[PDB]
Order: structure tokens, then C-alpha cells, then sequence
RNA sequence: CUUGAGUCUCGUAGAGGGGGGUAGAAUUCCAGGUGUAGCGGUGAAAUGCGUAGAGAUCUGGAGGAAUACCGGUGGCGAAGGCGGCCCCCUGGACGAAGACUGACGCUCAGGUGCGAAAGCGUGGGGAGCAAACAGGAUUAGAUACCCUGGUAGUCCACGCCGUAAACGAUGUCGACUUGGAGGUUGUGCCCUUGAGGCGUGGCUUCCGGAGCUAACGCGUUAAGUCGACCGCCUGGGGAGUAC
């Protein structure tokens, strides 16, 4: 009756766009698909790659709960978007946690700078850093040894762009992308971005708060031509890139990957 | 499409930025375009031409995709 | 003849033939090759291969000027576009600018008529 | 993703040279709506404050003239 | 009556001059009950490209809502004026009072 | 086009209430003060054409605004065509 | 009487029209500098221009025409058509609420106007392009295609011409009938918590259902279901010709 109403406006109070309420059980796994059911119109085809938990097996059987994501629908069959990507807003809520007593305390082991700082990985996820800080001072960790226990100290975030620079030492011490476009330009910025779609002549990796890059298809690798993109990298994967040539005005950071 | 090049830059390189200068600018198809006169209705033609295949490309191969070859 | 340190090259990259010009920097022409005159006709000329050979030749040409640093302002559409810079540069100058010097009207005067072949 | 809706801008200003620096080329060249994501709307008045500030010698025309 | 947006350049070596200039043309405004919302002494600068052979020259931007007869005569003033190089009166919907990005 | 201030004018003389603006002689009278100044506009600019094309529609239309007015009540008509002096 | 039709109020976007200014690039020519033997052109050539200094290159000047990028199955216009900025005069369209008029409407034989390009007349202008023409090629021939030149014209003013595959090959006006994906331009609400969310109007591109269709296809912008008015067709040629 308005039982029915009551229930469709009640099963919309109980669930939520984003992958934020882990509601989809794992209802069958089969290498190299696991598949979920997150009270949506069809079951998700998950990869196994999200799935696997830091040295490449996997942690969860039937019936366990992870949310995934949404506000896409339907490319044609299917249902969603990856729920590592729902880790990413835990990522985010821990890192914000530190704002509450300015100090967020993990474990953040930086070995060299990628595009100037230090990269720093926490569990499972490895994040990039601006220069300074991978050290409080101008300790330098090199001399470290490599890939050393400290924690993250944060110096620098770029709040849009999910670049996040930590302190790995020194446990005392306690429109809008495009007009200053010229942070990761000067040659060569290394940055950490997840690519998109390959485009056959492409890969599309663009990360850095509403940008797109190309590495299109001639470095990407050390062979030209015969190369296809899908088979030589991935989809949905962050990667080693940087910039080798920025337009501001015609919107082209032209990246590269053979570096 | 004006190029300087910097301290301790390779010839190579600095030709591959002026010819990536070159093409982003487009400039030798603006010549190939005005190389003779293109008659008014040539160039709608053309232009009308070039979009309905566009069209063609983006959307009946989509559907097309949706089926597998094998 | 009075030496200079640095000076230009224009290219003028046509279909048919390249044509190397060397000047100083103020506008006065120390040289000049071209594929035409290097021994190249016809078929032979319109390539890239014609175009640095004429652009070898004109650098052989201002020896006596003592040239060493050169910026270079490339002309027209043709294949001697890139190898001419490349010859240039194997030469041995400084090549300081490479420029893009293609006169584009902004919709001026009319073409001629389109060839029916 | 254009920004002048985001700012909610009422026209665009010629005089605000920056702001018409972005959506130039590196050769003078105004950039196309596709590349920018400009709005339609806001495109046009775009390009008309950019030719106006061209006149008045603010903006070039093009890299290479003099 | 109606609200224009002057924006007319003058010759650098003229740049002193510059105010009497600018206090005549006020002048004229007033005569007519015209008012003048804004008003900005740019100064010298850099030309985008010369005009005239010459690479800097002297901007001043003006703002008035007044008659079309004396704007129409503040233009003949200016094109045979020799001092001002070039002028673009320009019409506006309101008095746009608050001045402008750059003197910012 | 018209002038707001005139438009006004002179829907208050010729009309009964001066709020109405849409009485047939007001319509009348606006498309008449209209034809008018329109007759100096294309007296300097001949070639015009485009503009005059609305010109003759609105002539057309008061024409036509005319004809009712006479069919309907001949006299308020004839009171009309003093008032803006039409010769018919 | 107010639903159709129209007026008034405030805004909106626009290559809509007419007039007058102006900007930059590029071509051409002139004058001068530097400089030296080629340039140019094609499939390959040759005619042609060049040592009386061309081509290239730099400086200065003249003049005409058109407005790169923006720029888009984007916009405006009855159609033809309209594209650099500025100003002046000017027509239409749409939306928002209200207020008013009160059927004032639709269509239209004759009639009247507008009407690409070419073309004509008189007077201006003339950079580039280019019917005609000339030369060089090609060829069996080449009164063509290609090359080198090149005059009417293209440009402006005022007249005439009144035609085009002037095409959506689809008359105008009104009503009704499943959908999807867009574009553009308004506008109402919504925490714009963000580029968004939910509507509601105008114009517009593509796909497709019922139905229709000889089929192709059209398909809420009909070529569907109906009404009003007009225009037009009656085998091919002869002929849109003769008188």
C-alpha cells in the first residue's frame, strides 16, 4: 500500500550514494572476479586487484563488507564504481583526524623524493610529497636506513590535488587549475597519478585537481609503435608519470612514462 | 611559435620542443588550408561532412561495441 | 670583410625548393644556397636531403664571417624544414632561437583557384 | 568545468588582462571552448573582451609581430 | 543619459600634459550635466605591440553618463588631437563605480 | 523602439483608465507615434529594408486595429482618426 | 466572456538591418640597403622573371580587399542572406510575473514589396583572384584539364535585372498522438553544503516506437491522426519551346 512508499522512501534513508555504508556482500568469488550486492540494481564486477591487501593475496571470503562507490549507472549492463576508491574517504578522515589535535600519527617510511619530497605509503596505499617534508629539518633520510620506521608529520597538502607531503624522523619535534599552473611545471615533476581511459593512442592519466594528461602512446614503454597501451600498463592504476611539457593555455600537460 | 633555448639543452630536444610548438600551433595545416580558394559551399560541405561522421563514430560503434566479435 | 659573432639564418621552406639565407642580426644578408643551386632539379630539390646540402652550402659560404652563435627563423611549408636546422646545427653554430616565421594572413586576400587533377 | 559560472561573473572584462592571459594561446591564438570547458555564453563575451583589449594594445595579436 | 566607458592613450613623451588633458575633458562632461562615475590615470606602460613606432605610451580609463553630443565631441577632440595615439569610447549598461583589476 | 516616458504619455491621454495600455485606440496611437518617428529612420536610411519590414507590419496592424474599431463603434473611430489625424 | 490574437512592465541572447569610424596580419607595388646566381613552376617540362642585380633578406611608404584564432550539425533573419572591434540609428524573437483589450483571428486569386551569383547602366575604385585573351605544356588533336601571364568582373554609390539543386527537392495556420541522447538560450525553487539537485518555457541536432509510405524512409520540428485556406500535377518527347 503506502506501505510500499513508505519503504521505497525508508530503503532511500538507508543507503547512501557514495561507498561510504560497506552494505555489499562478497555473494561470489571466482578468480579474477569477486561480485557484491550493495542493495543496487545489479551486482558489481569487482577485479580481484582491489581487493588483495599489500603483498598480493587475498583477505575476504563470502559474506564480507566493503561499500564500493556510485553516481554512475549502467554503461550498458553492471553497477558501480570500485570500493578502494571508499577507502581513499577513510584515507582522507584519517588524515583530516590530525587537524582535531594537529598531529595525525602512523607509520610513514619516505625513501627518495619523486617529484621533490619524499614518497610516504601508508598501509596499503602509497602517497607522493613535496620537498620539505620528508624531513622536519635537512636530515635528509638517504642516510637512513632505507625505508625506515618513523611516522608522517605533515608539512604540505595540496587539498585538492591529493599530493601529501610527511616528516619521517624526529619524533621530538611537535578557472582553478589553470591560471598558477606552474607547481609540477618546471621540467620534470614526477607525480603519482591514476590514468583514466586508453584511448588506443593513449592512457589519460590525470590526477592532479582537474587536469588531463596523455603519455599518449610513444614513450610509455621502451618500444614505439607496437605497443597498445592496454596491454603494456593497466586500467585504473596510479603510476610513475610526470609532466615533460605543460600548456596553460591550450590545456595539453603533454606526461610521459618512459622515465 | 617562438623558441629560446635554455642553458645546457640538447639541439635534438630543443628541435622536438619548436617542431611540438609547431603543431600545437597548427600552423602548417593553416597553410595547406590556404594554399588555393575554397568555394563557401565547399567548406560547409566539409565542415557538415566531417561532423556527421563524428556523429557516426561516436555512436553507432558504441553500439556496435556493446556486442562481442566472437 | 668585417666578422660577426652572431647572426641569423632564414629559411625559406617552400614545395618545390629551400632556399638559405644568412644574414646579420640587423637584416643585411652575409650568404645564401639553395637546393635549386646546389645541383638539385625537380624532383630531386623538393627533399629534405636537397634542403641540407643548400644549407651546408650556405654555411660553408659565411666561413669568413666567423659566425658563431645563430638563431634561425624558419619559412614556409617543405621538407627542408627540419633537416635544414639539422644541417645547420651539424655545421657547428650556437643555434640560440629556432623561430616559426610562416606569414599567415588573418583572411586577407584570396587564394587562387584550387587545381583540377 | 568553467570557471566564470563557478565565480558567477556578470560580464567578462577586457581590462583584467591576467584573467584573458589564461585563455590566450602561447602564439596570441584565443583557446577553443573544447580545451577550456568554457562555457558557450561566457566564451563569446571571452573572446570579445580579449579582441578589445587586442586593440587597445593590451593583449598581442600574435607572438611574432612588432 | 547614457553611461560610457572611456579608455584613450597618449603619446609618453605627452605624459606630463596628461592631466590638463584629462581636467579639460572633465570639463566639457560637466557642461552638459554629464557625471563622471570613475576615473583612472593608468600612466605609462608597456604596449602589447608599438603602435606608431613607439612601445610604451600613457593610459587613462574615464567613466561618464552624459549627452551622445559631447561624447560624439570628445571623439572628434581626440581624433584630431595628435597627443592621444588611439581612444575607445565604449558604451555601458550601468555607472560601474568600483575601479578596475589591475589598479587593484 | 519607443521610449518608456512616451509610451506612457500616451497610453494616459488615450486611455480611459490609464492602466489599461491594450484599449484599441491606445494600440492604435502607439503604433501611430511609432510609424512616425520610424518615417525620419528611413527618410536618411533607404536601403533599410529589414527594418522596414517591421515598419509595414505594425502599419498592417494598425490597419487592421482600424477596421475592428469601425466595425465595432464608428464614432469612437472617427473621434480616433481626428485625434491622430489618419486620413483613413 | 477570455482560452485565440494583440498592448503595457522588467530583463535576456544574438554574424538581424542601415550609417559612420577604426585595428592588425598578409599579398601587391614603389623607394632605398645587404647580397649573388639563380628564381619560379610541374607528373616531368617549358613559357616567364633574373648579372640592366632577380629570388632571399632588412628599412620606409602607398593602396585595395577580406577579417585567421574565437568558431560549434553554434547564433540571428520571412526567405535571399548575415562573421574583426567601436559608436549612431533600427526591426524582430524569447522568458518572468502581473495588468489591460475582448475574437480584433487563419488563409489569400489578382496586387504590392524583398529577392544569391552572374549580368546591364552612370560615376568612382582596382591589392588579390580571374571569364575572355596570349604564350608554354599535354595530346592523334587539346579552341580543355596543368603552367606563366592576364582584361571585363569581383569592391563602393545610385538605378535596373527578378532568376538558382532560390532544397528540407516537404505551402501557411491550428489541434492531438509512446520515448531516448544532446546543443543553445531564458526562468522558478533547492542547504549553489561544489563544477551541482528537482522542475518549467523558446529554438535546435541525432536515433527511434505506433502509425504512414512503392520502398527508401518520416517519425511530437511527421511524410502519423484531423480541420481551414491557397498553389500546383494528368504519359514521354516536341517544350517551358513557338506565336
Amino acid at each position: 500500500e503506502s506501505f510500499a512508499q513508505l519503504f521505497e522512501e525508508s530503503l532511500k534513508e538507508i543507503e547512501t550514494r557514495p561507498g561510504s555504508i560497506v552494505r555489499g556482500v562478497v555473494v561470489a568469488i571466482d578468480k579474477d572476479v569477486v561480485l557484491v550486492d550493495a542493495g543496487l540494481k545489479s551486482e558489481s564486477a569487482i577485479p580481484a586487484e582491489q581487493f588483495k591487501n599489500a603483498q598480493g593475496e587475498l583477505e575476504i571470503q563470502v559474506g564480507d563488507e566493503v561499500d564500493v562507490a556510485l553516481d554512475a549507472v549502467e554503461d550498458g549492463f553492471g553497477e558501480t564504481l570500485l570500493s578502494r576508491e571508499k577507502a581513499k574517504r577513510h584515507e582522507a578522515w584519517i588524515t583530516l583526524e590530525k587537524a582535531y589535535e594537529d598531529a595525525e600519527t602512523v607509520t610513514g617510511v619516505i625513501n627518495g623524493k619523486v617529484k621533490g619530497g619524499f614518497t610516504v605509503e601508508l598501509n596499503g596505499i602509497r602517497a607522493f610529497l613535496p620537498g620539505s617534508l620528508v624531513d622536519v629539518r635537512p636530515v635528509r633520510d638517504t642516510l637512513h636506513l632505507e625505508g625506515k620506521e618513523l611516522e608522517f608529520k605533515v608539512i604540505k597538502l595540496d587539498q585538492k590535488r591529493n599530493n601529501v607531503v610527511v616528516s619521517r624522523r624526529a619524533v621530538i619535534e611537535s578557472e582553478d587549475p589553470w591560471v598558477a599552473i606552474a607547481k609540477r611545471y618546471p621540467e620534470g615533476t614526477k607525480l603519482t597519478g591514476r590514468v583514466t581511459n586508453l584511448t588506443d593512442y593513449g592512457c589519460f592519466v590525470e590526477i592532479e585537481e582537474g587536469v588531463e594528461g596523455l603519455v599518449h602512446v610513444s614513450e610509455m614503454d621502451w618500444t614505439n609503435k607496437n605497443i597498445h597501451p592496454s596491454k603494456v600498463v593497466n586500467v585504473g592504476d596510479v603510476v610513475e608519470v610526470m609532466v615533460l611539457d605543460i600548456d596553460e593555455e591550450r590545456r595539453r600537460i603533454s606526461l610521459g612514462l618512459k622515465q | 611559435p617562438v623558441i629560446k633555448v635554455r642553458e645546457n639543452e640538447p639541439f635534438d630536444v630543443a628541435l622536438r620542443r619548436f617542431k611540438r610548438s609547431c603543431e600545437k600551433a597548427g600552423v602548417l595545416a593553416e597553410v595547406r588550408r590556404r594554399e588555393f580558394y575554397e568555394k563557401p559551399t565547399t567548406e560547409r560541405k566539409r565542415a557538415k561532412a566531417s561532423a556527421v561522421k563524428r556523429h557516426a563514430k561516436k555512436l553507432a560503434r558504441e553500439n556496435a561495441r556493446r556486442t562481442r566479435l566472437y | 670583410r668585417k666578422q660577426v659573432s652572431d647572426g641569423v639564418a632564414h629559411i625559406h621552406a617552400s614545395f618545390n625548393n629551400t632556399i638559405v639565407t644568412i644574414t646579420d642580426r640587423q637584416g643585411n644578408a652575409l650568404g645564401w644556397a639553395t637546393a635549386g643551386g646546389s645541383g638539385f632539379r625537380g624532383s630531386r630539390k623538393s627533399t629534405p636531403f636537397a634542403a641540407q646540402v643548400a644549407a651546408e652550402r650556405c654555411a660553408d659560404a659565411v666561413k669568413e664571417y666567423g659566425i658563431k652563435n645563430l638563431e634561425v627563423m624558419v619559412k614556409g611549408p617543405g621538407p627542408g624544414r627540419e633537416s635544414t636546422i639539422r644541417a645547420l646545427n651539424a655545421a657547428g653554430f650556437r643555434i640560440t632561437n629556432i623561430t616559426d616565421v610562416t606569414p599567415i594572413p588573418h583572411n586577407g586576400c584570396r587564394p587562387p583557384k584550387k587545381r583540377r587533377v | 568545468f568553467c570557471r566564470f559560472t563557478a565565480e558567477g561573473v556578470q560580464e567578462i572584462d577586457y581590462k583584467d588582462i591576467a584573467t584573458l592571459k589564461n585563455y590566450i594561446t602561447e602564439s596570441g591564438k584565443i583557446v577553443p571552448s573544447r580545451i577550456t570547458g568554457t562555457r558557450a555564453k561566457y566564451q563569446r563575451q571571452l573572446a570579445r573582451a580579449i579582441k578589445r583589449a587586442r586593440y587597445l594594445s593590451l593583449l598581442p595579436y600574435t607572438d611574432r609581430h612588432q | 543619459m547614457r553611461h560610457y566607458e572611456i579608455v584613450f592613450m597618449v603619446h609618453p613623451d605627452q605624459s606630463e600634459q596628461v592631466p590638463g588633458m584629462i581636467e579639460r575633458y572633465t570639463a566639457a562632461i560637466t557642461g552638459a550635466e554629464g557625471k563622471i562615475h570613475r576615473l583612472e590615470d593608468w600612466g605609462r606602460r608597456q604596449l602589447a605591440y608599438p603602435i606608431n613606432k613607439l612601445h610604451k605610451a600613457h593610459y587613462v580609463l574615464m567613466n561618464v553618463e552624459a549627452p551622445q553630443e559631447v561624447i560624439d565631441e570628445l571623439e572628434t577632440t581626440f581624433r584630431f588631437n595628435d597627443a592621444v595615439i588611439r581612444s575607445m569610447v565604449m558604451r555601458t549598461k550601468h555607472a560601474v563605480t568600483e575601479a578596475s583589476p589591475m589598479v587593484k | 523602439s519607443l521610449s518608456t516616458e512616451a509610451t506612457a504619455k500616451i497610453v494616459s491621454e488615450f486611455g480611459r483608465d490609464a492602466n489599461d495600455t491594450g484599449s484599441t485606440e491606445v494600440q492604435v496611437a502607439l503604433l501611430t507615434a511609432q510609424i512616425n518617428h520610424l518615417q525620419g529612420h528611413f527618410a536618411e536610411h533607404k536601403k533599410d529594408h529589414h527594418s522596414r519590414r517591421g515598419l509595414l507590419r505594425m502599419v498592417s496592424q494598425r490597419r487592421k486595429l482600424l477596421d475592428y474599431l469601425k466595425r465595432k463603434d464608428v464614432a469612437r473611430y472617427t473621434q480616433l482618426i481626428e485625434r491622430l489625424g489618419l486620413r483613413r
